[PDB]
Protein backbone atom coordinates (compact mmCIF):
# COMPACT_ATOMS: atom_id res chain seq x y z
CA UNK A 1 0.00 0.00 0.00
CA UNK A 2 1.36 3.63 1.24
CA UNK A 3 5.26 3.73 1.83
CA UNK A 4 6.28 5.20 5.08
CA UNK A 5 8.87 5.20 7.78
CA UNK A 6 8.03 1.86 9.32
CA UNK A 7 8.67 0.03 5.80
CA UNK A 8 11.66 2.10 4.93
CA UNK A 9 14.70 -0.24 3.99
CA UNK A 10 11.89 -1.66 1.50
CA UNK A 11 13.66 1.21 -0.66
CA UNK A 12 17.37 -0.57 -0.67
CA UNK A 13 16.16 -3.76 -1.30
CA UNK A 14 16.54 -5.72 -4.65
CA UNK A 15 13.21 -5.38 -6.31
CA UNK A 16 13.73 -2.31 -8.84
CA UNK A 17 11.99 0.59 -8.10
CA UNK A 18 10.95 4.45 -9.06
CA UNK A 19 10.18 7.19 -7.37
CA UNK A 20 8.12 9.47 -9.67
CA UNK A 21 7.29 13.33 -8.70
CA UNK A 22 5.55 15.66 -10.86
CA UNK A 23 5.88 18.86 -9.01
CA UNK A 24 8.03 20.47 -11.41
CA UNK A 25 6.16 19.00 -14.78
CA UNK A 26 3.79 22.17 -15.08
CA UNK A 27 5.38 25.50 -14.46
CA UNK A 28 4.29 29.06 -14.72
CA UNK A 29 4.71 33.14 -13.84
CA UNK A 30 1.89 35.10 -13.07
CA UNK A 31 1.75 38.03 -14.58
CA UNK A 32 -0.40 41.51 -14.82
CA UNK A 33 -1.71 42.26 -17.95
CA UNK A 34 -1.74 45.42 -19.95
CA UNK A 35 -5.53 45.57 -18.95
CA UNK A 36 -4.74 44.58 -15.07
CA UNK A 37 -5.67 41.43 -16.11
CA UNK A 38 -3.51 38.71 -14.78
CA UNK A 39 -1.50 35.95 -16.88
CA UNK A 40 0.26 32.76 -16.82
CA UNK A 41 3.23 32.58 -18.78
CA UNK A 42 4.60 28.56 -18.86
CA UNK A 43 8.18 27.87 -18.53
CA UNK A 44 9.89 24.34 -19.37
CA UNK A 45 9.43 21.77 -16.52
CA UNK A 46 11.03 18.00 -16.10
CA UNK A 47 9.47 14.68 -14.58
CA UNK A 48 11.50 13.41 -11.87
CA UNK A 49 11.83 9.21 -12.16
CA UNK A 50 14.51 8.48 -9.46
CA UNK A 51 15.38 4.31 -8.61
CA UNK A 52 16.57 5.24 -5.02
CA UNK A 53 18.71 2.28 -4.97
CA UNK A 54 20.79 2.85 -8.15
CA UNK A 55 20.32 6.64 -7.72
CA UNK A 56 19.86 6.70 -11.94
CA UNK A 57 17.56 9.52 -12.74
CA UNK A 58 15.38 9.78 -15.61
CA UNK A 59 14.77 13.49 -16.11
CA UNK A 60 12.36 14.00 -19.10
CA UNK A 61 11.87 17.30 -19.79
CA UNK A 62 8.43 18.97 -21.05
CA UNK A 63 8.49 21.27 -23.02
CA UNK A 64 6.03 24.41 -22.70
CA UNK A 65 4.69 23.46 -26.29
CA UNK A 66 3.51 20.41 -25.08
CA UNK A 67 0.81 23.32 -23.23
CA UNK A 68 -0.29 25.13 -26.76
CA UNK A 69 -4.14 25.04 -26.95
CA UNK A 70 -4.66 22.84 -24.11
CA UNK A 71 -7.17 23.37 -21.42
CA UNK A 72 -7.23 22.55 -18.08
CA UNK A 73 -3.54 22.58 -17.89
CA UNK A 74 -2.55 20.86 -13.87
CA UNK A 75 -5.09 18.25 -14.86
CA UNK A 76 -3.48 17.54 -18.12
CA UNK A 77 -0.07 17.75 -16.49
CA UNK A 78 -1.02 14.88 -14.25
CA UNK A 79 -2.16 12.72 -16.79
CA UNK A 80 1.01 13.77 -19.17
CA UNK A 81 3.39 12.76 -16.42
CA UNK A 82 1.62 9.24 -16.26
CA UNK A 83 1.70 9.20 -20.11
CA UNK A 84 5.81 9.65 -20.11
CA UNK A 85 6.08 7.26 -17.23
CA UNK A 86 4.32 4.49 -18.84
CA UNK A 87 6.42 4.91 -22.41
CA UNK A 88 9.32 5.02 -19.89
CA UNK A 89 8.74 1.50 -18.67
CA UNK A 90 7.61 0.17 -21.82
CA UNK A 91 11.07 1.17 -23.51
CA UNK A 92 12.62 -0.55 -20.51
CA UNK A 93 13.80 -3.93 -21.05
CA UNK A 94 11.73 -6.59 -18.79
CA UNK A 95 14.56 -6.91 -16.11
CA UNK A 96 14.74 -3.07 -15.77
CA UNK A 97 11.02 -2.30 -15.82
CA UNK A 98 10.25 -1.61 -12.15
CA UNK A 99 8.25 -3.93 -9.83
CA UNK A 100 6.75 -0.71 -8.20
CA UNK A 101 6.46 2.79 -8.30
CA UNK A 102 5.93 5.20 -5.75
CA UNK A 103 4.14 8.89 -6.57
CA UNK A 104 5.00 11.43 -4.10
CA UNK A 105 1.58 12.96 -5.03
CA UNK A 106 -1.45 10.92 -4.34
CA UNK A 107 -2.95 12.62 -7.15
CA UNK A 108 -0.75 11.19 -9.63
CA UNK A 109 -2.61 7.74 -8.42
CA UNK A 110 -5.25 7.32 -10.25
CA UNK A 111 -3.55 8.54 -13.82
CA UNK A 112 -0.52 6.29 -13.44
CA UNK A 113 -2.72 3.60 -12.98
CA UNK A 114 -5.00 3.86 -15.79
CA UNK A 115 -1.80 4.60 -18.17
CA UNK A 116 -0.24 1.29 -16.66
CA UNK A 117 -3.05 -1.12 -17.22
CA UNK A 118 -1.20 -3.13 -19.06
CA UNK A 119 1.46 -3.62 -16.15
CA UNK A 120 -1.14 -5.14 -13.92
CA UNK A 121 2.19 -6.80 -11.87
CA UNK A 122 3.44 -2.59 -11.25
CA UNK A 123 2.61 -2.15 -7.85
CA UNK A 124 1.45 1.69 -8.04
CA UNK A 125 1.72 3.14 -4.27
CA UNK A 126 1.24 6.49 -2.79
CA UNK A 127 3.78 7.54 -0.19
CA UNK A 128 3.63 9.14 3.42
CA UNK A 129 7.51 10.36 3.67
CA UNK A 130 7.45 14.07 2.68
CA UNK A 131 9.91 13.90 0.18
CA UNK A 132 11.49 17.32 -1.16
CA UNK A 133 11.83 16.50 -5.00
CA UNK A 134 10.50 19.76 -5.88
CA UNK A 135 14.09 21.82 -5.11
CA UNK A 136 15.92 19.58 -8.04
CA UNK A 137 15.28 22.45 -10.33
CA UNK A 138 17.79 23.75 -7.14
CA UNK A 139 20.59 21.81 -8.64
CA UNK A 140 21.87 23.70 -11.07
CA UNK A 141 22.96 21.18 -14.11
CA UNK A 142 19.59 19.85 -13.74
CA UNK A 143 18.33 23.30 -13.88
CA UNK A 144 20.48 24.47 -16.89
CA UNK A 145 19.44 21.24 -19.14
CA UNK A 146 15.80 21.99 -18.73
CA UNK A 147 15.47 25.90 -19.06
CA UNK A 148 18.04 25.25 -22.09
CA UNK A 149 15.39 22.67 -24.09
CA UNK A 150 13.91 23.74 -27.46
CA UNK A 151 12.18 20.06 -27.74
CA UNK A 152 10.99 17.28 -25.37
CA UNK A 153 13.93 15.54 -24.36
CA UNK A 154 14.84 12.66 -21.86
CA UNK A 155 17.90 13.44 -20.28
CA UNK A 156 20.01 10.67 -17.77
CA UNK A 157 21.71 11.16 -14.36
CA UNK A 158 23.17 9.65 -11.70
CA UNK A 159 22.05 11.86 -8.76
CA UNK A 160 24.58 10.20 -6.45
CA UNK A 161 27.16 11.13 -8.30
CA UNK A 162 30.18 8.15 -7.51
CA UNK A 163 28.73 8.02 -3.57
CA UNK A 164 27.89 4.34 -4.01
CA UNK A 165 31.72 3.52 -4.06
CA UNK A 166 31.51 4.84 -0.97
CA UNK A 167 28.50 4.79 1.13
CA UNK A 168 25.40 2.57 0.89
CA UNK A 169 22.15 3.28 -1.49
CA UNK A 170 20.41 4.01 2.70
CA UNK A 171 23.01 6.58 3.35
CA UNK A 172 23.74 7.99 -0.30
CA UNK A 173 19.12 8.70 -0.07
CA UNK A 174 19.54 10.24 2.94
CA UNK A 175 22.34 12.29 1.92
CA UNK A 176 20.61 13.34 -1.15
CA UNK A 177 16.92 14.18 0.91
CA UNK A 178 18.55 16.28 3.03
CA UNK A 179 20.53 18.43 0.58
CA UNK A 180 17.15 18.59 -1.47
CA UNK A 181 15.46 19.85 2.04
CA UNK A 182 17.63 22.22 2.49
CA UNK A 183 17.87 23.82 -1.21
CA UNK A 184 13.65 23.62 -0.73
CA UNK A 185 14.32 25.81 2.91
CA UNK A 186 17.12 28.31 1.99
CA UNK A 187 18.12 27.88 -1.53
CA UNK A 188 20.71 30.41 -1.15
CA UNK A 189 22.29 29.45 1.77
CA UNK A 190 22.73 25.72 0.77
CA UNK A 191 24.47 26.89 -2.45
CA UNK A 192 26.78 28.62 -0.61
CA UNK A 193 27.35 25.92 2.13
CA UNK A 194 27.87 23.91 -0.93
CA UNK A 195 30.25 26.31 -2.79
CA UNK A 196 31.64 27.44 -0.04
CA UNK A 197 35.72 26.10 -0.44
CA UNK A 198 36.86 26.93 -4.43
CA UNK A 199 39.49 24.06 -3.84
CA UNK A 200 36.55 21.60 -3.84
CA UNK A 201 34.72 21.45 -7.50
CA UNK A 202 32.09 20.10 -9.22
CA UNK A 203 33.53 17.30 -11.73
CA UNK A 204 32.34 17.92 -15.41
CA UNK A 205 30.25 14.42 -15.28
CA UNK A 206 28.92 15.16 -11.64
CA UNK A 207 26.31 17.28 -9.97
CA UNK A 208 27.40 17.59 -6.69
CA UNK A 209 31.08 18.93 -5.80
CA UNK A 210 33.76 15.79 -4.49
CA UNK A 211 33.74 16.21 -1.02
CA UNK A 212 35.79 13.80 0.86
CA UNK A 213 33.94 11.73 3.56
CA UNK A 214 35.30 14.17 6.20
CA UNK A 215 34.13 17.06 4.10
CA UNK A 216 30.67 15.40 3.44
CA UNK A 217 29.90 15.08 7.30
CA UNK A 218 31.01 18.54 7.69
CA UNK A 219 28.64 19.74 4.92
CA UNK A 220 26.06 17.52 6.06
CA UNK A 221 26.15 18.68 9.43
CA UNK A 222 25.85 22.79 7.88
CA UNK A 223 22.84 21.71 6.43
CA UNK A 224 21.11 20.65 9.12
CA UNK A 225 21.90 23.40 11.41
CA UNK A 226 20.52 25.10 8.09
CA UNK A 227 17.25 23.14 8.52
CA UNK A 228 16.92 24.00 11.90
CA UNK A 229 18.06 27.53 11.70
CA UNK A 230 15.43 27.90 9.13
CA UNK A 231 12.82 26.60 10.95
CA UNK A 232 13.44 28.89 14.26
CA UNK A 233 13.39 31.77 12.02
CA UNK A 234 9.87 30.56 10.76
CA UNK A 235 8.48 29.81 14.00
CA UNK A 236 10.29 32.19 15.93
CA UNK A 237 12.38 30.01 18.31
CA UNK B 1 -55.24 -12.18 -12.79
CA UNK B 2 -53.20 -14.87 -11.56
CA UNK B 3 -52.60 -16.26 -7.66
CA UNK B 4 -49.62 -17.67 -6.21
CA UNK B 5 -51.16 -20.56 -3.58
CA UNK B 6 -49.27 -21.84 -0.51
CA UNK B 7 -50.05 -25.58 0.63
CA UNK B 8 -49.47 -24.15 4.24
CA UNK B 9 -47.48 -21.95 6.58
CA UNK B 10 -45.73 -23.84 9.54
CA UNK B 11 -43.21 -21.80 10.44
CA UNK B 12 -43.64 -17.47 11.36
CA UNK B 13 -42.64 -15.70 8.53
CA UNK B 14 -43.37 -11.85 7.08
CA UNK B 15 -43.99 -12.51 3.36
CA UNK B 16 -43.29 -9.69 1.10
CA UNK B 17 -45.23 -9.23 -2.21
CA UNK B 18 -43.55 -6.71 -4.87
CA UNK B 19 -43.60 -3.73 -2.38
CA UNK B 20 -46.12 -5.13 0.03
CA UNK B 21 -45.92 -6.97 3.12
CA UNK B 22 -47.67 -8.87 6.10
CA UNK B 23 -47.20 -11.23 8.96
CA UNK B 24 -48.04 -14.67 9.13
CA UNK B 25 -48.48 -16.51 11.94
CA UNK B 26 -47.47 -20.04 12.55
CA UNK B 27 -49.56 -22.46 11.41
CA UNK B 28 -52.12 -20.24 10.71
CA UNK B 29 -54.46 -21.32 7.78
CA UNK B 30 -52.87 -18.91 5.30
CA UNK B 31 -52.72 -20.73 1.05
CA UNK B 32 -51.81 -17.72 -0.61
CA UNK B 33 -51.48 -14.46 -2.72
CA UNK B 34 -54.66 -13.85 -5.28
CA UNK B 35 -55.45 -10.81 -7.65
CA UNK B 36 -51.90 -11.01 -9.03
CA UNK B 37 -51.44 -8.33 -12.04
CA UNK B 38 -50.47 -9.82 -14.97
CA UNK B 39 -48.47 -7.98 -17.04
CA UNK B 40 -45.14 -7.72 -14.87
CA UNK B 41 -42.72 -9.72 -13.15
CA UNK B 42 -42.85 -10.10 -9.29
CA UNK B 43 -41.72 -11.09 -6.69
CA UNK B 44 -42.24 -12.93 -3.56
CA UNK B 45 -40.41 -12.98 -0.49
CA UNK B 46 -39.53 -14.17 2.72
CA UNK B 47 -37.72 -13.30 6.17
CA UNK B 48 -38.74 -15.74 8.89
CA UNK B 49 -39.63 -14.50 12.24
CA UNK B 50 -37.37 -16.66 14.36
CA UNK B 51 -34.15 -16.05 11.98
CA UNK B 52 -33.74 -12.70 10.01
CA UNK B 53 -30.45 -14.19 8.70
CA UNK B 54 -31.30 -15.12 5.21
CA UNK B 55 -33.82 -12.89 3.26
CA UNK B 56 -34.63 -14.91 0.58
CA UNK B 57 -37.40 -15.12 -2.47
CA UNK B 58 -38.52 -16.02 -6.04
CA UNK B 59 -38.87 -13.94 -9.00
CA UNK B 60 -41.66 -14.85 -11.13
CA UNK B 61 -44.31 -14.09 -13.99
CA UNK B 62 -47.64 -15.81 -14.02
CA UNK B 63 -48.08 -15.69 -17.81
CA UNK B 64 -44.70 -18.45 -17.92
CA UNK B 65 -46.49 -21.29 -15.86
CA UNK B 66 -48.47 -21.94 -12.78
CA UNK B 67 -46.58 -20.88 -9.41
CA UNK B 68 -47.08 -22.52 -5.45
CA UNK B 69 -45.18 -21.98 -2.49
CA UNK B 70 -44.44 -25.12 -0.15
CA UNK B 71 -42.25 -25.20 3.19
CA UNK B 72 -39.39 -27.36 2.91
CA UNK B 73 -38.81 -28.92 6.26
CA UNK B 74 -35.24 -29.96 5.60
CA UNK B 75 -34.07 -27.41 3.88
CA UNK B 76 -35.94 -24.68 6.18
CA UNK B 77 -37.52 -22.26 3.92
CA UNK B 78 -40.70 -21.95 1.52
CA UNK B 79 -39.62 -23.39 -2.26
CA UNK B 80 -41.58 -21.89 -5.09
CA UNK B 81 -42.26 -25.01 -7.47
CA UNK B 82 -44.29 -25.13 -10.75
CA UNK B 83 -47.04 -27.37 -11.47
CA UNK B 84 -47.69 -28.27 -14.72
CA UNK B 85 -51.18 -30.09 -14.14
CA UNK B 86 -53.43 -27.13 -14.65
CA UNK B 87 -56.57 -28.33 -14.18
CA UNK B 88 -55.04 -30.16 -10.42
CA UNK B 89 -53.54 -26.39 -9.82
CA UNK B 90 -57.24 -24.60 -10.71
CA UNK B 91 -59.24 -27.01 -8.46
CA UNK B 92 -56.72 -26.22 -5.45
CA UNK B 93 -56.53 -22.45 -6.21
CA UNK B 94 -60.32 -22.45 -6.40
CA UNK B 95 -60.77 -24.31 -2.76
CA UNK B 96 -58.56 -22.19 -1.21
CA UNK B 97 -60.29 -19.07 -3.06
CA UNK B 98 -63.90 -20.29 -2.20
CA UNK B 99 -62.91 -20.43 1.48
CA UNK B 100 -61.39 -17.14 1.37
CA UNK B 101 -57.58 -18.42 2.85
CA UNK B 102 -56.01 -15.87 0.66
CA UNK B 103 -54.66 -12.22 0.62
CA UNK B 104 -55.11 -9.97 -1.94
CA UNK B 105 -52.37 -7.98 -3.82
CA UNK B 106 -53.44 -4.86 -2.36
CA UNK B 107 -52.80 -2.69 -5.26
CA UNK B 108 -54.65 0.74 -5.18
CA UNK B 109 -56.34 1.47 -8.36
CA UNK B 110 -54.50 5.58 -9.07
CA UNK B 111 -50.87 3.31 -7.75
CA UNK B 112 -48.33 2.81 -10.88
CA UNK B 113 -45.82 1.93 -7.96
CA UNK B 114 -44.51 -1.78 -9.34
CA UNK B 115 -44.79 -0.66 -13.06
CA UNK B 116 -42.77 2.12 -12.69
CA UNK B 117 -39.66 0.65 -10.69
CA UNK B 118 -40.26 -3.14 -12.89
CA UNK B 119 -41.12 -0.85 -16.42
CA UNK B 120 -37.64 -2.85 -17.78
CA UNK B 121 -37.70 -5.96 -16.48
CA UNK B 122 -38.27 -8.74 -18.07
CA UNK B 123 -38.18 -12.55 -16.28
CA UNK B 124 -36.04 -13.61 -19.89
CA UNK B 125 -33.14 -10.90 -18.55
CA UNK B 126 -33.50 -12.05 -14.81
CA UNK B 127 -32.95 -16.08 -16.01
CA UNK B 128 -29.76 -14.64 -17.74
CA UNK B 129 -28.44 -12.80 -14.21
CA UNK B 130 -29.62 -16.06 -12.10
CA UNK B 131 -28.82 -19.11 -13.93
CA UNK B 132 -31.09 -21.86 -12.54
CA UNK B 133 -32.15 -23.18 -16.24
CA UNK B 134 -34.54 -25.92 -14.99
CA UNK B 135 -37.13 -23.59 -12.78
CA UNK B 136 -39.11 -20.61 -14.57
CA UNK B 137 -38.93 -18.39 -11.71
CA UNK B 138 -35.63 -17.56 -9.87
CA UNK B 139 -34.51 -17.17 -6.32
CA UNK B 140 -32.16 -14.30 -4.76
CA UNK B 141 -31.35 -14.01 -1.56
CA UNK B 142 -29.10 -11.78 1.14
CA UNK B 143 -26.34 -13.39 1.06
CA UNK B 144 -25.48 -14.10 -3.18
CA UNK B 145 -22.31 -12.59 -4.46
CA UNK B 146 -21.98 -11.53 -7.86
CA UNK B 147 -19.80 -12.17 -10.68
CA UNK B 148 -17.56 -9.46 -9.82
CA UNK B 149 -17.70 -9.93 -6.14
CA UNK B 150 -16.48 -13.26 -6.50
CA UNK B 151 -13.55 -12.19 -8.65
CA UNK B 152 -12.11 -9.84 -6.09
CA UNK B 153 -17.28 -18.58 -4.48
CA UNK B 154 -19.79 -21.07 -5.70
CA UNK B 155 -20.05 -20.00 -9.22
CA UNK B 156 -23.73 -21.58 -9.52
CA UNK B 157 -25.52 -19.40 -6.92
CA UNK B 158 -23.95 -16.15 -8.16
CA UNK B 159 -25.43 -13.17 -9.33
CA UNK B 160 -24.09 -12.56 -12.96
CA UNK B 161 -24.49 -8.97 -13.60
CA UNK B 162 -22.73 -6.94 -16.23
CA UNK B 163 -19.32 -5.87 -14.54
CA UNK B 164 -18.54 -2.58 -14.64
CA UNK B 165 -15.10 -0.87 -13.76
CA UNK B 166 -13.75 2.06 -14.31
CA UNK B 167 -10.47 1.24 -14.35
CA UNK B 168 -10.21 -1.37 -16.72
CA UNK B 169 -8.92 -1.47 -20.06
CA UNK B 170 -12.34 -3.03 -21.14
CA UNK B 171 -13.43 0.88 -19.67
CA UNK B 172 -10.42 2.19 -21.11
CA UNK B 173 -8.85 2.72 -24.84
CA UNK B 174 -5.26 2.32 -24.97
CA UNK B 175 -4.10 6.04 -26.19
CA UNK B 176 -7.41 7.72 -24.74
CA UNK B 177 -6.65 7.24 -21.32
CA UNK B 178 -7.51 10.67 -20.02
CA UNK B 179 -10.55 11.52 -22.14
CA UNK B 180 -12.20 7.81 -21.10
CA UNK B 181 -11.38 7.83 -17.31
CA UNK B 182 -12.36 11.81 -16.81
CA UNK B 183 -15.47 10.75 -19.95
CA UNK B 184 -16.89 7.32 -19.68
CA UNK B 185 -18.75 8.20 -22.75
CA UNK B 186 -17.18 5.48 -24.76
CA UNK B 187 -17.76 2.63 -22.29
CA UNK B 188 -21.07 3.28 -21.79
CA UNK B 189 -22.11 4.01 -25.07
CA UNK B 190 -19.85 1.51 -27.60
CA UNK B 191 -19.11 -1.27 -24.76
CA UNK B 192 -22.13 -1.02 -22.52
CA UNK B 193 -25.06 -0.20 -24.78
CA UNK B 194 -24.18 -0.99 -28.23
CA UNK B 195 -21.58 -3.88 -27.52
CA UNK B 196 -23.12 -5.52 -24.15
CA UNK B 197 -26.51 -4.67 -23.66
CA UNK B 198 -27.30 -3.89 -27.22
CA UNK B 199 -29.61 -1.41 -25.97
CA UNK B 200 -30.83 0.82 -23.13
CA UNK B 201 -34.19 -1.07 -22.10
CA UNK B 202 -31.81 -3.62 -21.06
CA UNK B 203 -29.28 -1.90 -19.32
CA UNK B 204 -32.49 -0.11 -17.43
CA UNK B 205 -34.09 -3.49 -16.87
CA UNK B 206 -30.67 -4.54 -15.00
CA UNK B 207 -30.37 -1.07 -13.15
CA UNK B 208 -34.01 -1.76 -12.10
CA UNK B 209 -33.36 -5.63 -11.23
CA UNK B 210 -30.28 -4.42 -8.75
CA UNK B 211 -31.72 -2.14 -7.08
CA UNK B 212 -34.95 -4.38 -6.31
CA UNK B 213 -32.84 -6.57 -4.96
CA UNK B 214 -30.58 -4.74 -3.04
CA UNK B 215 -33.84 -2.86 -1.39
CA UNK B 216 -35.97 -6.33 -0.79
CA UNK B 217 -33.07 -8.57 0.06
CA UNK B 218 -30.19 -6.46 1.61
CA UNK B 219 -28.28 -7.74 -1.28
CA UNK B 220 -24.74 -6.06 -1.04
CA UNK B 221 -23.33 -6.90 -4.48
CA UNK B 222 -26.79 -5.67 -5.83
CA UNK B 223 -26.35 -1.85 -4.42
CA UNK B 224 -22.89 -1.90 -5.99
CA UNK B 225 -24.18 -2.73 -9.42
CA UNK B 226 -27.49 0.03 -9.00
CA UNK B 227 -24.64 2.68 -8.33
CA UNK B 228 -22.60 1.65 -10.73
CA UNK B 229 -24.56 1.83 -13.59
CA UNK B 230 -26.36 5.32 -12.15
CA UNK B 231 -22.35 6.27 -12.08
CA UNK B 232 -21.70 5.38 -15.69
CA UNK B 233 -24.37 7.30 -16.73
CA UNK B 234 -24.19 10.39 -14.89
CA UNK B 235 -19.95 9.98 -15.64
CA UNK B 236 -21.01 10.29 -19.12
CA UNK B 237 -20.60 13.67 -21.37
CA UNK B 238 -22.29 12.00 -24.36
CA UNK B 239 -25.57 10.50 -23.51
CA UNK B 240 -28.46 10.08 -25.51
CA UNK B 241 -31.61 13.03 -24.30
CA UNK B 242 -34.21 9.77 -24.17
CA UNK B 243 -32.28 8.21 -21.60
CA UNK B 244 -31.39 10.97 -19.22
CA UNK B 245 -35.40 11.49 -18.97
CA UNK B 246 -36.30 7.83 -18.34
CA UNK B 247 -33.14 7.85 -15.98
CA UNK B 248 -34.72 10.44 -13.81
CA UNK B 249 -38.24 8.68 -13.71
CA UNK B 250 -36.19 5.32 -12.61
CA UNK B 251 -34.33 7.19 -10.03
CA UNK B 252 -37.21 9.27 -8.91
CA UNK B 253 -39.55 6.17 -7.99
CA UNK B 254 -36.94 3.95 -6.43
CA UNK B 255 -35.64 6.81 -4.19
CA UNK B 256 -39.16 7.48 -3.43
CA UNK B 257 -40.20 3.53 -2.46
CA UNK B 258 -36.80 3.18 -0.42
CA UNK B 259 -37.63 2.61 3.19
CA UNK B 260 -36.84 6.01 4.89
CA UNK B 261 -35.11 3.96 8.00
CA UNK B 262 -32.77 2.17 5.58
CA UNK B 263 -31.27 4.86 3.55
CA UNK B 264 -27.91 4.71 5.70
CA UNK B 265 -27.35 1.34 4.19
CA UNK B 266 -28.75 1.61 0.88
CA UNK B 267 -27.49 4.63 -0.12
CA UNK B 268 -23.72 5.49 -1.56
CA UNK B 269 -23.07 9.19 -0.83
CA UNK B 270 -19.88 9.34 -3.15
CA UNK B 271 -21.81 7.82 -5.83
CA UNK B 272 -25.15 10.27 -4.93
CA UNK B 273 -23.27 13.47 -4.39
CA UNK B 274 -21.05 13.15 -7.96
CA UNK B 275 -24.07 12.14 -9.64
CA UNK B 276 -26.09 14.89 -8.56
CA UNK B 277 -23.79 18.20 -8.23
CA UNK B 278 -20.62 17.04 -9.75
CA UNK B 279 -21.36 14.82 -12.81
CA UNK B 280 -21.71 15.94 -16.80
CA UNK B 281 -25.33 15.12 -15.85
CA UNK B 282 -25.62 17.06 -12.42
CA UNK B 283 -28.47 19.25 -14.21
CA UNK B 284 -30.08 16.63 -15.97
CA UNK B 285 -31.82 14.54 -13.06
CA UNK B 286 -34.15 17.72 -12.05
CA UNK B 287 -37.12 14.89 -10.20
CA UNK B 288 -34.68 12.64 -8.99
CA UNK B 289 -32.21 15.89 -7.41
CA UNK B 290 -35.48 17.23 -5.80
CA UNK B 291 -36.85 13.87 -3.98
CA UNK B 292 -33.23 13.49 -2.68
CA UNK B 293 -33.26 17.22 -0.98
CA UNK B 294 -36.37 16.92 0.17
CA UNK B 295 -36.43 13.40 1.65
CA UNK B 296 -32.58 12.63 2.56
CA UNK B 297 -30.86 15.95 2.58
CA UNK B 298 -28.82 14.81 5.40
CA UNK B 299 -27.08 12.26 2.69
CA UNK B 300 -25.90 15.76 0.71
N1 LIG C 1 -48.04 -30.79 -4.12
C1 LIG C 1 -49.56 -30.49 -4.07
C2 LIG C 1 -49.78 -29.10 -4.54
C3 LIG C 1 -50.17 -28.12 -3.65
C4 LIG C 1 -50.37 -26.83 -4.12
N2 LIG C 1 -50.77 -25.79 -3.19
O1 LIG C 1 -50.96 -26.06 -2.05
O2 LIG C 1 -50.87 -24.67 -3.61
C5 LIG C 1 -50.19 -26.51 -5.47
C6 LIG C 1 -49.81 -27.47 -6.35
C7 LIG C 1 -49.58 -28.80 -5.91
O3 LIG C 1 -49.21 -29.69 -6.71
Amino acid sequence: GAMNSSNYAELFNNDIKLFVDDTNVYRVTVHKTFEGNVATKAINGCIFTLNPKTGHLFLKIIHTSVWAGQKRLSQLAKWKTAEEVSALVRSLPKEEQPKQIIVTRKAMLDPLEVHMLDFPNIAIRPTELRLPFSAAMSIDKLSDVVMKATEPQMVLFNIYDDWLDRISSYTAFSRLTLLLRALKTNEESAKMILLSDPTITIKSYHLWPSFTDEQWITIESQMRDLILTEYGRKYNV
Amino acid sequence: MNTVPFTSAPIEVTIGIDQYSFNVKENQPFHGIKDIPIGHVHVIHFQHADNSSMRYGYWFDCRMGNFYIQYDPKDGLYKMMEERDGAKFENIVHNFKERQMMVSYPKIDEDDTWYNLTEFVQMDKIRKIVRKDENQFSYVDSSMTTVQENELSDPAHSLNYTVINFKSREAIRPGHEMEDFLDKSYYLNTVMLQGIFKNSSNYFGELQFAFLNAMFFGNYGSSLQWHAMIELICSSATVPKHMLDKLDEILYYQIKTLPEQYSDILLNERVWNICLYSSFQKNSLHNTEKIMENKYPELL
